[PDB]
């Protein structure tokens, strides 16, 4: 897995590869890695993939209650620290590693998330198997005040590096950016740079080429009148 | 303990169950009787680890009796393994699990057929014509695969497990001092007394 | 893997199974797991597919170089000692077979020889070998007669091999069967399981449990 | 030891034009020794279709438990459940018993009834939704039907058409694992019919 | 602990044609999740219209091969510059391999060529010396994905004749050089899509009474 | 079998359109403890030839002294030595190769990551691997440890595949190598700012750039980040 | 990880690297180890970061709700407080924090507590893993009621060293200044304190 | 193997060795003789691991036989077994020593007495008058230690012997599938071919 | 144990505490760690007490031979002789050795061999347990061509440091100063050093 965040001039912006792995077999090629923990809150997950998206859910579920309850809208820093405590109470057995960011009334953020509960804060962050690929990019070509054309330049061309160089990721990249003033503009397959060629032949088979012992229709209907 | 078959004929259910009770290098008994009546037209025989042998069966039967007596009837055959199913697939996440494989031969007096239910001490069921637990299908299912048919009348039930001990008795390494078999119909079960 | 041999009336029968695994994975279907030591000598195969097949091809080598030596043909417990104390010599290294030594001489008549990796030698008239050995032994000790015609005894073993392929999950694919005369063994055809099986449950009865 | 391995087993699903198709063998064993050819592994509650592989008393145990919670949701909601909505539930129970979790490969199909979508989707063990567009793959030998989906496959099948792809690709696979095999079950699936068929494959 | 071992993934394809024999490979050397090489030939030229691949620990492979070229010279020298046919070449390489049974070659070795009658010839090889003549074979990371889509699409398994329904099966023709090659790409594009140590490249050597040719084509990259 | 003691980190190198460069810190690290400060990783053979040689550090100054050897034998009764018959990157790497392989198989091996990079008589650009286990490799961009993580993801971007490498200049080529450990800097634990750094140019010969340093850091960007969360001050 | 504090004249300043190493990874190099549990009371930390984060967490919660009853916590009682967490559940943590603050009664005081949760009251001290290597310097050149200008110098040439042999400590040295008349960060770069 | 059994009467030497070879599972044979003689008055048998059990047997055999033409000399059964017993002495410090423990059964000529010797593989050697090897003497030898007199006929001491298999078969789990027997008396070596 | 080997204008001089410990029993307090090879070459020794025995007293048998052969060794020479027994026998041996030596073409030598078996030539060189604490305050106060007496102060001073925080390290200091004037011994007691 290969994820991102970089912040920008007015906001911040995230992005992931679409590779899911069990072991050196690809489960599934186009999965979706960036969660919205609320409208203006995302955060992009890599690791145990079942962890991820529940301490995502769970979260963003009381972020919801706790934005109704506040009549506020939620802020990074509450998604932060009830991730964090969260985490740190199951000792790293949850294997959620995460990039969180977002903007709310007090600004835009973007803090990293390990799965023992420590958190960090930084301008540009990378996750996964592909971070050290990522970083040598955002190392390379990261400086001060971004526009938001060049994070996502920036941010994209980071993935691209761990879909190429690291075997743990690969297929498409997703982006999610979040502008200060604006709805988060979610950009599922951003780049898709990894289409199957066609194959050579058509393995269509013949009707009547299976051998069959026996045929029923199944009922699906529930009990009928009469 | 070890040995367990059970067969499923036209009109019956035969159950076979070694006699020998070994702890280490001794053989202590060479008559126990590892089954246990559930209900006057179902039978349990059982192997696995001493003593959660005959505790888990005494438990079922207990089920079943209380069952019996509440509702005034008996349960079928596919209900009771259900149930013991369930006790003993919540049993394998236990503190301490039963160690026990079952057998459960019964007579279905409603549709008028036999039934044979294999279930291991994970909670796996499966119905099935024959079967056994532990080594002794190793042995006997060549046999039965290649001699059993759907219409076999009592008797050639008998004969064919006469076959499937015999092979037991040539190849395998432990004695087992023969077994008790057992024969559930439907005017209830019954011990064969010379085998 | 599945492999037997039995002495009978009409000298010896020799039947193998085809697959062979690496863990779950079905490597091959289509496995030679007898070695034709020479016209008149087989080896059966079982364990380790690499040693069984070096170590009973050098076995040939060393049968070839007594009867240069002797003229005159190798006795099958010669044969089968040279392959046991080969093996002894081995013992604790990790060798893995499982092997019947089949031969016909004058001076012996049909005569078979189990040898074993932990340097186990024994004569007799049936031996079954392999994770599905079990199986096999049961139709052949209720069928097994000294008196069978070559016709029903090559069947007999063709067909406890296709109890063990049905049962075993390590075996099945093809049989191969051998039959083991005085002037030299006779090869009986490949067999594939997978049209055996039908054949043999439509003519013979059996399987019932099966849907066909 | 591995509980996931102890009695084999593999399921396979596939989209085609409006229509979805799942597949299983019928195999149960004991590792080596096989005990059943007559274990399906394919299960349906109302017009939703659950596959499950791996440790069988679990496959039971979840079969028992899913058709508890459907009925449920039926008496109370006055409707069948979709495979959208069943694949959260699926998820929801999985992930429930995280440190000490079913020992199973769940695969849902179906079609949408409102919308006339089809859908298909797997999970591991603890409820990890895998919801690919083409084909879901489970079991002992899901090495093998990655490969043979992975050739096979290709967009918009015929419902007759699919069963052929679905069926090949279930059988290849099966006879390169030990575990797997024993007979085979396909589903063809269509909004308001579903066919059920019985394949004939070799028994070792 | 020394661990003398190591994998560097890979996956390769043998197929005997009527009167010829490919052997492919990927061109992806890896260790864990990172990339070695994107070009790392495997499949080797090893003279006398023979052609080789030993996949898995490539210093073994490499050991091996180079090994085994050797044998084919001294052959060369010590046997009047007779032709090593491929039969006689699979005996010598199962004697290389079980040589070191107790400190095992940690490959799975296929080569590939023609027959003295001229017919295709292609023969796998199990890491301490086993070997078996077949008709295909693939070998390595991918090879679970592979020889199934080969039972089914060069053998004919499980495929029976329409109308007939499971009682005629479909007969087994011969296949030409364009028809193994087109089956060799999409196993390899498959298994690229499903396996991430497979990619980068194949490269595919076809063996013909004319001699030894060399076929090359792009693989995905990620 | 045994274990690093003093050890060196990343060796990275690139193909360019008239030659190869390679580069190497000088630190010699006592597991966390960075104890040696002036150590020389990177060693020319001739003037065509340059190992550079990651991992145990008293194995290399064996290896370099394999090196030194191989130099004085090759001279011995050889009056074109020093032109038709002088040591080629092949031929030395081919023996490292060989010894390294020879040593995992006697199960002591040499506790190195090798890059052997070089220009052959023909013009040729050299550049191969070897390893402790005896693995060989070659690409248009290799680096041993940290490096093949992060050094080569940012060489590949300038040399994808072959085609690139006649596109590639030594200005171009450089440039990279020097970013590319300055990322190391920032990243691994294990590495020095000081290092060495040898272009083998077919036409130029080789170049040996000792006591280099990483420059042009950005650091000014930590005063702003505070707390780890909700700090504010 | 290289953390001080020392003592002065006028207070205490806090002294830390910024390095944060997954293995020989540097997951972050611009990492703020100086943290905030009261408005002059501050703690250095060193071991696990989840931990110490943690920790440092429940700290600031227990000193807040203190201030909101009872007024100013003295730095003795947020050691105090520190030690509580850090002894009783010794089992489970990893943690070796400094704790640092200004009284205008007690005026600065530094508090050590290492692995085991004993408490220590010191002029200064050093902690981490970079500390071993300049147990020597600091002891030669630590004097008691030194300036301010001198206590930073101090701090920066200790670190300095500390960063230098230490694989463990890099990038930036922070620094934060506890006095009457506030609290002042500083900050120091690499092409500064190398050159030393 | 499993139970070798050694008795030595008035004017004889009655060993009893089981037929089973058992490998896991499946019990292979039921015939086997764990037996060698090694000169016409002196007889051995063997139990240990497989393999190593024949091929010291065959070795000790080979070199008595050597010893016999050598000289045109039988040697005593003390001296035979003072042999066996230093080899398998110099055995049990070796690389890989041999796992077999041995009687010998032996008529000493030139003294007219009957003979037994029980040899462990560490080379623990005993003069007996009756002796075992593995779990043998936990059934027999209270049977032994009863009914034995040093004057027994030998038809007394196969008395006394089928006493001692019939509790072994009905005490010990393992099927040993019966045992051979031979004696051995001043006219050599015999077979007793039904027991 | 706390041993180092520093050069000066003048040539070079080894230095090294007295403790030997088996455990925390101080199985010997007043031991010379200062061993002779040659006339003007010596050693530090460090680790195994037998091994680096062992070694020396090889490695002077060794430059005895060569004297008689081919005259006085260098002190290199002598470090490579060193090196070749760390070397090839790493796997069996426990021994950091530092080597110094006074030429008269070379003037003042140090070579330092840890644990691996490699070599390091350096101005001055520190090694055993007690270095650690003093990699700081070494690097801070070492200047080359410094005098025999500033010489003598700079290891006084940092193996007193050594010593101070080092539980392993103790007793008296010994010195050794190879210069072209000839050998001299030193030795500094605890009274003396523990007041600096
Ligand atoms: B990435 O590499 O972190 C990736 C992204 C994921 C968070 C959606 N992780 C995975 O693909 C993980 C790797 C992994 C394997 C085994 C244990 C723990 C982690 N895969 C899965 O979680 C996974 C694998 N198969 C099915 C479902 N989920
Ligand atoms: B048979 O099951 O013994 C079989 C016969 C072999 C001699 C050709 N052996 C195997 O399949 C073994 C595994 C095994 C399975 C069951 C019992 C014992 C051993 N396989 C191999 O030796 C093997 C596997 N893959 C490649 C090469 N060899
Ligand atoms: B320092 O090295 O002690 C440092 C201080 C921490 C409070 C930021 N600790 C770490 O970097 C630890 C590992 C460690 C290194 C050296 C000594 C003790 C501990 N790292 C982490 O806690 C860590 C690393 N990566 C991600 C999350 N947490
Ligand atoms: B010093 O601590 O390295 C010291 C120097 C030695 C050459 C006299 N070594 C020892 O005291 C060693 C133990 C040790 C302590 C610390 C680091 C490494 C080794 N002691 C012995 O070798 C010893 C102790 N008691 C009796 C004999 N030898
Ligand atoms: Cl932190
Ligand atoms: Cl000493
Ligand atoms: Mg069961
Ligand atoms: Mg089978
Ligand atoms: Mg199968
Ligand atoms: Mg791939
Ligand atoms: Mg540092």
């Amino acid at each position: 897995t290969t994820i991102v965040g970089v912040k920008f001039n007015n906001g911040v912006v995230i992005a992931a590869d679409t590779r899911s792995t069990q072991g050196p077999i690809v489960a599934d090629k186009n999965c979706a890695k960036l969660h919205r923990i609320s409208p203006k809150i995302w955060c992009a997950g890599a690791g145990t993939a079942a962890d991820t998206e529940a301490v995502t859910q769970l979260i963003g579920s009381n972020i919801e209650l706790h934005s109704l309850y506040t009549s506020r809208e939620p802020r990074v820093v509450s998604a932060l620290q009830m991730l964090k405590q969260h985490l740190f109470k199951y000792q790293g057995h949850i294997g959620a590693y995460l990039i969180v960011a977002g903007v709310d009334p007090t600004g835009s953020h973007l803090f990293s998330i390990h799965a023992h509960g420590s958190t960090d804060v930084g301008y540009y962050l990378s996750l996964g198997s592909g971070s050290l690929a990522a970083m040598a990019v955002l190392e390379s070509h990261w400086k001060q005040d971004l526009t938001k054309e060049e994070a996502i330049k920036l941010a994209s061309d980071a993935i691209q590096a761990g879909i190429w160089n690291d075997l743990g990721s690969g297929s498409n990249v997703d982006v999610c950016v979040m502008e200060i003033g604006k709805d988060a503009e979610y950009l599922r397959n951003y780049l898709t740079p990894n289409v199957r060629e066609e194959k050579q032949k058509s393995y269509k088979f013949p009707r009547g080429t299976t051998a069959v012992l026996k045929e029923s229709i199944v009922n699906i209907c529930d009990i009928q009148e009469e | 303990m070890d040995i367990i078959l059970g067969i499923r004929v036209q009109d019956s259910v035969i159950l076979a169950s070694s006699k020998a009770v070994t702890r280490g290098i001794s053989v202590l008994k060479d008559s126990d009787d590892k089954t246990r009546q559930l209900s006057p037209h179902t039978l349990m025989s059982f192997a696995g680890e001493a003593g959660d042998t005959v505790q888990f069966a005494e438990y079922i039967q207990a089920n079943i009796q209380l069952y019996s007596i509440r509702e005034d009837y008996e349960l079928s055959p596919q209900a009771v393994s259900s149930f013991v199913r369930q006790e003993l697939a919540k049993s394998i996440r236990s503190r301490r699990p039963y160690q026990v494989n079952v057998l459960i031969g019964g007579y279905d007096k409603k549709k008028n057929k036999p039934e044979l239910y294999q279930i291991d001490y994970l909670g796996t069921k499966v119905e099935l014509p024959y079967g056994a637990h532990g080594y002794s299908g190793f042995y006997t299912f060549s046999l039965l695969d290649h001699h059993y048919r759907p219409d076999m009348t009592t008797e050639e039930g008998l004969d064919l497990l006469k076959l499937c001990v015999q092979e037991l008795e040539k190849r395998m390494p432990m004695d087992f001092k023969g077994v008790i078999v057992k024969i559930v119909d439907k005017d209830g079960i019954r011990q064969v007394d010379d085998f | 893997t599945t492999t037997l041999a039995f002495r009978f009336q009409g000298g010896i029968i020799v039947a193998v199974d085809s697959r062979a695994t690496a863990g779950n994975w079905v490597a091959s279907q289509t496995v030679k797991k007898v070695i034709e030591i020479n016209p008149f000598l087989l080896g059966t195969m079982a364990g380790g597919t690499a040693d069984c097949q070096f170590w009973e091809t050098w076995l040939g080598s060393q049968c070839r170089l007594h009867e240069l030596r002797e003229k005159e043909r190798i006795s099958v417990a010669a044969a089968s000692k040279i392959l046991s104390n080969l093996v002894y010599q081995y013992k604790g290294a990790g060798l893995s077979m499982g092997t019947m030594i089949c031969g016909y001489t004058r001076k012996e008549g049909p005569t078979i020889y189990y040898v074993d990796s932990d340097g186990t030698r024994l004569k007799g008239d049936i031996f079954c070998v392999g994770s599905g050995q079990t199986f096999a032994y049961g139709v052949l000790d209720s069928n097994y007669k000294w008196d069978l015609s070559v016709e029903d005894a090559l069947y007999l073993g063709k067909r406890s091999i296709l109890a063990a392929a049905h049962r075993d999950a390590y075996s099945g694919g093809s049989v191969n069967l051998y039959h083991v005369t005085e002037d030299g063994w006779i090869y009986h055809g490949n067999h594939d399981v997978g049209e055996l099986f039908w054949k043999v449950k439509e003519e013979e009865g059996s399987f019932n449990n099966v849907i066909g | 030891s591995d509980p996931s391995s102890i009695n084999g087993g593999i399921v396979v699903a596939m989209t085609g034009k409006d229509c979805v198709a799942i597949a299983c063998d019928l195999r149960l064993g004991s590792q080596s020794l096989g005990v059943s050819n007559k274990f399906e592994k394919i299960f349906h509650y109302g017009h939703v279709f659950l596959g499950i592989t791996g440790l069988a008393t679990d496959v039971t145990t979840l079969n028992e438990m899913f058709r508890y919670k459907t009925n449920l949701y039926k008496l109370k909601e006055e409707r069948a459940i979709e495979p959208e909505t069943f694949t959260q539930l699926v998820s929801s129970s999985l992930y429930e018993r995280r440190f000490g979790p079913y020992f199973v490969g769940p695969v849902v199909a179906g079609i949408n009834s409102k919308s006339g979508k089809p859908f298909i989707a797997g999970f591991d063990l603890i409820g990890c939704i895998d919801e690919a567009k083409d084909f879901i793959v489970s079991g002992t030998a899901s090495d093998q039907l990655f490969g043979m989906c992975e050739s096979l496959y290709e967009p918009n099948l015929e419902p007759e058409d699919l069963f052929e792809t679905i069926s090949q690709a279930l059988l290849n696979a099966a006879d390169r694992d030990a575990l797997s095999g024993w007979g085979a079950v396909v589903y063809i699936i269509k909004k308001d019919e579903v066919v059920k068929r019985y394949l004939k494959m070799r028994q070792d | 602990q020394f661990n003398p071992y190591g994998d560097n993934g890979g996956t390769i394809l043998g197929i005997a044609g009527e009167d010829f024999a490919v052997l492919a490979g990927d061109t992806r050397n890896i260790t864990d999740y990172s990339i070695n090489s994107r070009y790392e030939p495997k499949v080797f030229d090893c003279g006398d219209n023979i052609v080789m691949s030993a996949n898995g620990f490539a210093a073994d492979g490499d050991a091996l091969v180079k090994r085994f070229k050797n044998s084919v010279k001294w052959y060369h020298f010590d046997h009047n510059d007779k032709k090593l046919s491929i039969n006689s070449a699979a005996r010598n390489i199962q004697h290389l391999l079980y040589g070191k049974r107790f400190f095992p070659y940690y490959v799975h070795t296929i080569i590939a060529g023609l027959d003295e009658d001229g017919k295709g010839a292609v023969y796998s090889f199990d890491p301490v010396g086993s070997y078996e003549r077949e008709q295909c074979r693939a070998g390595g990371a991918a090879a679970s994905l592979i020889m199934p889509f080969l039972d089914n699409q060069v053998n004919f398994k499980n495929q029976y004749e329409p109308g007939t329904n499971g009682k005629v099966k479909k007969p087994l023709k011969y296949l030409s050089v364009e028809e193994v090659i087109k089956l060799v790409r999409d196993s390899f594009t498959s298994a690229t899509e499903r396996h991430i140590q497979v990619g980068d490249g194949l490269e595919i050597l076809i063996v013909t009474k004319d001699g030894v040719r060399k076929e090359f084509y792009e693989l995905k990259r990620d | 079998t045994q274990q690093p003691i003093v050890t060196g980190t990343s060796v990275i190198s690139m193909k360019y359109d008239n030659g190869v460069i390679i580069a190497a810190d000088n630190l010699g690290s006592y597991g966390s403890l960075l104890r040696f400060n002036g150590v020389e990783r990177l060693i020319p053979v001739g003037d065509n030839t340059v190992v550079g040689i990651s991992g145990d550090i008293s194995d290399m100054q064996h290896i370099e002294r394999l090196l030194k050897d191989l130099v004085t034998e090759n001279a011995y009764d050889n009056p074109l030595a020093d032109a038709e018959e002088a040591l080629e990157p092949s031929y030395i790497f081919e023996y490292l190769a060989t010894v390294m392989y020879q040593r995992r198989s006697k199960m002591n091996p040499l506790w190195n990551a090798i890059i052997v990079a070089g220009v052959q008589s023909n013009g040729d650009q050299f550049l191969r691997y070897v390893n402790l286990l005896g693995v060989t490799y070659s690409s248009p961009t290799l680096a041993t440890g940290f490096g093949a993580h992060m050094a080569n993801p940012l060489l590949r971007k300038v040399v994808d595949r072959e085609s690139d490498i006649p596109k590639t200049t030594v200005q171009v080529a450089e440039e990279a190598i020097v970013n590319a450990m300055r990322v190391l800097y920032y990243r691994d634990a294990r590495s020095s700012r000081n290092f060495s750094l040898a272009i083998i140019d077919k036409n130029t010969g080789l170049t040996f750039k000792k006591n280099l340093q990483v420059e042009n850091m950005k650091w000014d960007f930590a005063k702003d980040i505070k707390g780890y969360g909700t700090q504010k001050i | 990880t290289s953390i001080m504090a020392v003592t002065f004249k006028d207070g205490v300043i806090l002294g830390a690297d910024s390095r944060t190493t997954t293995g020989a990874y540097i997951a972050n190099r611009v990492t703020d180890k100086l943290t905030r549990v009261h408005d002059k009371i501050w703690c250095c930390r060193s071991g696990s970061a989840a931990d110490t984060q943690a920790i440092a967490d429940i700290v600031q919660y227990h000193l807040e709700l203190y201030t909101s009853q009872y007024g100013t916590p003295s730095t003795e009682t947020a050691a105090s407080v520190f030690k509580e967490l850090c002894y009783e559940n010794k089992d489970n943590l990893t943690a070796g924090i400094i704790v640092a603050g200004y009284d205008d009664k007690n005026k600065g005081e530094v508090y050590t507590i290492p692995l085991g949760g004993s408490v220590h009251k010191l002029p200064y001290a050093i902690a981490g893993s970079g500390s071993t290597f300049i147990y020597g310097y600091c002891d030669k050149n630590f004097r008691e009621n030194m300036s301010k200008e001198e206590t930073v110098d101090f701090i920066k040439h200790s670190l300095s060293q500390a960063i230098k042999w230490d694989g463990s400590s890099g990038g930036v040295i922070r620094m934060v200044v506890l006095t009457a008349a506030g609290v002042e960060r500083l900050i120091f770069y690499p092409d500064e304190y190398e050159q030393l």
